[PDB]
């Protein structure tokens, strides 16, 4: 079974959102989880999410620990193998600038991931827990911040991100 | 009212761009 | 010493079909001569990526394939990527074509692992994280 149905559904939907599908994306992120996962609990501890992200990407530490919690939404102190091949999908080559259109793209949730809490409204916290992941300026992440929030509740509901998403986005293609 | 009026034609330019792009599309999909 | 079957790391596996072995020989040779002429491995890189360079330039009218090809080899990250995948295919053609050592290796393999694993199992000591701290050192090494 081509890694179980999901993971296949999963890989035709990442091919139509990315130009590129390139070759056994799934079977190598899959392949790196099971040499972390040498006891195949098919879960990942702190320790061993926190050693590939600094052995492959260099990230700090402390920005791991932050991305382990975002990622560990069960918050049973380990990494699900479905979360950790999210993470380095979320990645996708980070350093690269053509991968930042894709991450404003972001996924079918495109907003969900940005917003932690789940309230359906994102917090200034949370978007700079997303500046530390993508690099963003402090500033520029102000005046977005500023732009979308025409309320002044200093919210953003998910029909508001959509639409930043979506001018962000034509703006990028043009 | 005045942010009411700068809000609405920002999405009216909105709207505007996502036609002008629309409109761009199918001419290269019928030219090409 | 690769230990893969010569049928395997030869199956004229390059995705154009220009074989695998015509290649490697047409290298063999070029690194003979210039080994003789005594060519600085700058050179002898150089040299060798035009040829994967022409193997794959070869007539570009004969299937699209051919240009998308060259193109990637034209740039320098992918070309370098693409390179560096052939040449490690190439000697283990080499090498097979022409065991204690694999056994040996194997076995040190699953020892590591009997280790990591009752280390994963089993705890604040310090001697457990300096412990986890190589064995994180050896996968990644490895990789």
């Amino acid at each position: 079974m081509k890694l179980t149905p999901g993971c296949f559904l999963w890989y035709l939907y990442m091919d139509k959102i990315y130009c590129l599908l390139s070759l056994r994306n799934v079977k190598a992120l899959m392949v790196y989880f099971h040499l972390l996962d040498v006891h195949h609990r098919n879960t990942l501890n702190d320790v061993l999410f926190f050693h590939f992200l600094q052995h492959v990407t260099n990230l700090n530490k402390s920005q791991i620990g932050m991305i382990f919690d975002l990622l560990d939404w069960t918050a049973v102190g380990e990494i699900g193998f479905d979360q950790f091949y999210v993470l380095i999908c979320i990645l996708l080559a980070h350093q690269d600038h053509l991968e930042d259109h894709f991450m404003y793209r972001h996924s079918r949730p495109v907003f969900e991931l940005l917003d932690l809490d789940g309230e359906m409204n994102i917090g200034a916290a949370n978007f700079q827990n997303y500046r530390f992941l993508f690099n963003i300026k402090k500033q520029e992440l102000r005046d977005l911040f500023h732009d979308f929030d025409i309320t002044g509740d200093r919210l953003l509901n998910y029909k508001e991100f959509k639409l930043y998403t979506i001018f962000c986005t034509d703006k990028s293609i043009d | 009212l005045e942010r009411n009026l700068a809000i609405m034609e920002e999405k009216q330019i909105i709207l505007k761009r996502q036609q002008e792009e629309v409109n761009r599309l199918m001419n290269t999909q019928k030219s090409g | 010493t690769a230990n893969v079957s010569v049928s395997d790391v030869c199956e004229d596996f390059d995705e154009e079909g220009k074989s695998v072995r015509n290649r490697i020989r047409k290298y063999s040779q070029t690194i003979s001569i210039r080994d003789s002429l005594n060519l600085e491995p700058e050179e002898i890189q150089q040299q060798a990526r035009r040829e994967l360079e022409l193997c794959h330039g070869r007539s570009l009218e004969h299937g699209e394939d051919h240009e998308e090809s060259e193109t990637s080899l034209a740039s320098s990250t992918s070309e370098s990527l693409i390179f560096s995948l052939w040449k490690p295919h190439r000697t283990y053609w080499t090498e097979q074509q022409n065991l204690p050592l694999m056994e040996l290796m194997e076995t040190e393999v699953l020892d590591i692992l009997k280790k990591a694993l009752i280390t994963y199992r089993s705890r604040n000591h310090f001697m457990t994280k300096e412990l986890q701290g190589y064995i994180e050192g050896i996968r990644k090494r490895r990789n």
